[PDB]
């Protein structure tokens, strides 16, 4: 029933740091929401980045980091390359069913 | 070397039924959950449910409870999703995602390339 | 003379008086080595002062300790020279203390006048304190003349040496004093309660019917019947339509209504019970309030909420096997496998520090706690505390009744196990990695009420609780930053490569954070003592190689080189502060402690040592007499000009108008050049 909100799109430059937000409608995301971050490349190439708000998938580059800032979850890419131009979705567990965000179409200039 | 081979593109008429097959290879099928995700353009993504091919334990959302039935075939290492009473809103792209069963890890480790389902006459 | 006495550390360069070219060769070595030591002392005295800053963490009592910290090169050199050279008065120590006063009073103050930005002034707010302190510093050099020339001339007595030293505590007490004070009816049939509550597993619910009033010596006939509410007869309760009779003299009867039990999760349900047809054998009796009861059914069929007991667990390393408890809190129904595993963090697994384990523990029915056995393995070495993690997965409700395997819509293969639960045959799901005959297995392959039943029964699934992730912690850099800071724009490169040997060597000084600044304090004062032992030797052998007197080489070279810590302390306070008290007071505080500790301690040790031998301690007054009187005459001019810059045309001691700023600076540099030139001539008897 609850809705997860994000930015529509958020541009940045290569080598710069970027922060992505994930806000729950019911209130503040806790560690019991298990905020997950997934990434789609063009032509429908999905990859899972971050598990329970901290855990990173093996093989995912070390620049991706998840944390909790304020009342919302955060994906931070420190020094993004051109390879990080993709759409990032956030999922919250809500104890019964995963609810996804709208996706931030992060774009890097090149 | 984990690869989830999603089934080919399907075309069906409204009111009919379609069966989609994520043929998982490269790991222990009967010890990993498989999650099905529905993607529509402009409506984000919707979680359909999850299945454990070991003892056929299944999870679903309330709205997809009667719409989708998750089945597995451990002999051929394939997981199935059957959509019944297809309508115009069922025209989407369906993905299969691997889940270890632990909430501390990623629930969407490896994804299939997605089957596009077209429901029109 | 051209003959060099052997130093504390450095040997005599031999042969003595070799040639004229070799004197140039030797003196260049002694001068460059001495200048490199002066570079080293400024680095270590800066770190010595910063340690004092941490110990005492801007008062006169705090500033007199910082003026003491930067005067350690002058104080230690005089003490080392006397004690190192068999308690005989040497020219190098006393002259670098008197010569430091000229450099401090004139050159440092002249620089503090000029560093203040143009248009800004720095005024001595506390002029009473300035008068008392500046008089005491100038008297220190006058009193030095008194003991050498006025009272028993040419000899320093025991009481003269001690009284010089005991003027230093007078500086300390005045600093503490100044901060405190200077600075601040017929029979009726009705129910007992009217709303009963029972669990689903009781089997029967006890209602109670009461007749009161009228005449109790009669017979009352009443019927009761159970009618469906949100619970349905035949699935949730047993239908009963019995008859209740009241004997004469009886007022109460107990009726029991059966409750059908099962394993399916349900919400709170209730049913209605009604009484009517009140009759008497042989108006007389009627139903009254209340006559209908709402009996609730609390349902206990939730399969559990699975959590660890607590987030963080502290474990002794020398333990055989841990028993972490996994608590099934919110109910129990049917066997539920719960996968678990071990995740290694700092405490790396694989058998080296714990035995890696993972598996599928299985709760039974109505069993609310099981244990996870992970075994820590101790090691001999004493290391940092290590952590690893324990996490349970998503549970699976393996075993259920026949009709509950339709509501859950389990479509896997099923086995018919022997056990019976609530009177029903009980099935258990086939799991892979187990093999059946495959004839044995049964596979068990809406109306808006059935779908409600499925939706509610999917709320009795095994889920995970608050704590699904438990941390096991096993129980038994600032040094690096200094070395990284030691080694790191062309002008910066010149200064970096010049001092890189000193910065790396002094990076072995303990960081100031240890022992609240005392660890840095002990090591720094030892290194200052070591480098002013070399400076005393390098300056001594430099003078006798070219024939320069120890009086002259101390006043010109050693006095300037050991006041580099004092110059930067005064310069920062001149610019960064708002007044001139701290900048000028550091000059005054340095000048006092130079005499009282540098000469007071050194001549106390020497006079006492000679007195134990029944001998006098003889210091030649002539060299020091003209220096101290030349300083006091020049000091009154310096103090007089500083007081003259208090007029509104100038505005303060420091800074002020640019044309007056240069004249004050050039005058004070001129006073220093006049001092060191006249003192050098008097040393060489040119009047
Ligand atoms: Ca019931
Ligand atoms: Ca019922
Ligand atoms: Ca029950
Ligand atoms: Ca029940
Ligand atoms: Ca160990
Ligand atoms: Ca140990």
């Amino acid at each position: 029933q609850a809705v997860v909100t994000q930015e529509s799109a958020l541009t940045t430059s290569p080598g710069e740091t970027v922060t992505l937000t994930c806000r729950s409608s019911t209130g503040a995301v806790t560690t019991s929401n298990y905020a997950n971050w997934v990434q789609e490349k063009p032509d429908h190439l999905f990859t899972g980045l971050i598990g329970g708000t901290n855990n990173r998938v093996p093989g995912v580059p070390a620049r991706f980091s998840g944390s909790l800032i304020g009342d919302k979850a955060a994906l931070t890419i420190t020094g993004a390359q051109t390879e990080d131009e993709a759409i990032y979705f956030c999922a919250l567990w809500y104890s019964n069913h995963w609810v996804f965000g709208g996706g931030t179409k992060l774009t890097v200039l090149g | 070397q984990v690869q989830l081979q999603q089934s080919g593109a399907e075309l069906a008429r409204p009111g009919a039924s379609v069966k989609l097959s994520c043929k998982a290879t490269g790991y222990s099928f009967t010890s990993y959950w498989m999650q099905w995700v529905k993607q529509r353009p402009g409506q984000g993504m919707e979680w359909i449910g999850a299945i454990y091919p070991g003892d056929v334990t299944s999870r679903y959302t309330q709205k997809f409870k009667g719409k989708a039935t998750l089945t597995a075939d451990k002999s051929s290492s394939t997981a199935f999703m059957q959509l019944r009473s297809l309508a115009s809103e069922d025209s989407a792209v369906y993905y299969c995602a691997r889940w270890s069963g632990y909430y501390g890890s990623s629930s969407f480790d490896y994804w299939g390339q997605g089957t596009t389902l077209t429901v029109s006459s | 003379s051209y003959y060099c006495k052997k130093g504390v550390i450095l040997p005599i360069w031999e042969p003595q008086d070799p040639s004229f070219g070799d004197k140039i060769a030797r003196a260049t070595v002694y001068f460059v080595a001495m200048v490199y030591m002066f570079l080293g002392v400024s680095i270590i005295a800066d770190r010595f002062m910063s340690s004092i800053e941490v110990i005492t963490s801007e008062t006169v009592s705090n500033l007199t300790l910082m003026a003491l910290g930067s005067s350690a090169p002058e104080i230690l050199l005089s003490v080392i020279e006397v004690c190192g050279h068999n308690f005989t008065a040497g020219d190098l120590g006393p002259s670098t203390i008197v010569g430091s006063a000229a450099f401090n009073m004139f050159i440092i103050i002249a620089l503090c006048v000029y560093v203040v930005p143009d248009g800004e002034t720095r005024k001595i707010k506390h002029l009473r304190v300035f008068f008392v302190t500046a008089a005491w510093s100038i008297f220190a050099y006058t009193w030095l003349y008194i003991i050498l020339s006025v009272i028993s001339p040419g000899v320093v007595e025991v009481w003269e040496g001690l009284l010089t030293f005991f003027f230093f505590p007078i500086c300390v007490v005045f600093a503490w004093v100044a901060d405190r004070r200077l600075l601040f009816p017929v029979s009726k049939i009705f129910f007992e309660q009217g709303t009963y509550q029972c669990l689903e597993n009781c089997g029967t619910v006890a209602l109670t019917i009461i007749r009161r009033g009228g005449d109790l010596t009669n017979t009352v006939f009443v019927d009761f019947r159970t009618e469906d509410g949100t619970a349905n007869a035949g699935s949730d309760y047993e239908f009963t339509e019995g008859t209740v009779v009241f004997k004469p003299g009886d007022t109460q009867k107990e009726i029991r209504v059966g409750i059908i039990d099962d394993d399916i999760f349900e919400e709170d349900e209730n049913f209605l019970v009604h009484l009517s047809n009140v009759k008497v054998s042989s108006t007389l009796a009627c139903l009254g309030s209340p006559s209908t009861a709402t009996v609730t059914i609390f349902d206990d069929d939730h399969a559990g909420i699975f959590t660890f007991e607590e987030p963080v667990t502290h474990v002794s390393e020398s333990i055989g096997i841990m028993e972490v408890k996994v608590l099934r809190t919110s109910g129990a129904r049917g066997n539920v496998i719960v996968p678990y595993k071990t995740i290694e963090g700092t405490a790396r697994g694989g058998g080296e520090d714990f035995e890696d384990t993972c598996g599928e523990l299985e709760f039974q029915n109505d069993e609310i706690v099981k244990t996870i056995s992970v075994k820590v393995i101790d090691d001999e070495e004493y290391e940092k505390n290590k952590t690893f993690f324990l996490e349970i997965g998503e549970p699976r409700l393996v075993e259920m009744s026949e009709k509950k395997a339709l509501l859950l819509n389990e479509l896997g293969g099923f086995t018919i196990t022997g056990k019976y639960l609530f009177g029903q045959p009980v099935f258990r799901k086939v799991h892979a990695r187990e093999h059946p005959i495959l004839s044995t297995v049964i596979t068990i392959a809406l109306t808006s009420k059935e779908e409600e039943e499925r939706r509610i029964a999917e709320m009795g699934r095994p889920i995970l609780g608050e704590h699904t992730k438990l941390e096991v912690i096993i129980e038994e850099n600032s040094w690096r930053e200094q070395f990284i800071e030691a080694i790191t724009s062309c002008f910066d490169y010149v200064m970096h490569f010049l001092t890189v040997f000193w910065k790396v060597l002094f990076a072995f000084v303990p960081p100031t954070e240890y022992w609240n600044g005392w660890a840095c304090f002990i090591v720094s004062i030892l290194m200052i003592g070591l480098l002013t032992a070399f400076i005393g030797d390098l300056a001594s052998h430099f003078g006798c190689t070219i024939g320069l007197k120890d009086s002259v080489t101390a006043v010109v070279f050693v006095a300037l080189g050991t006041s580099v810590p004092d110059t930067f302390a005064s310069k920062v306070a001149a610019t960064q502060d708002q007044y001139a008290d701290a900048s000028i007071g550091n000059v005054t505080g340095s000048n006092a402690v130079n005499v009282f500790l540098g000469i007071g301690v050194a001549w106390s040790i020497a006079a006492i040592y000679h007195a134990a031998n029944g001998e006098q301690f003889k210091v030649s007054p002539g060299t020091l007499a003209f220096s101290v009187t030349l300083f006091t005459i020049f000091a009154f001019i310096n103090v007089g000009v500083l007081l003259y810059r208090r007029r509104p045309e100038i505005g303060g001691e420091l800074g002020g108008p640019r044309t007056a700023k240069l004249l004050t600076s050039c005058l004070f540099v001129l006073l220093w050049l006049l001092y060191i030139f006249f003192s050098s001539l008097e040393a060489y008897c040119h009047i």
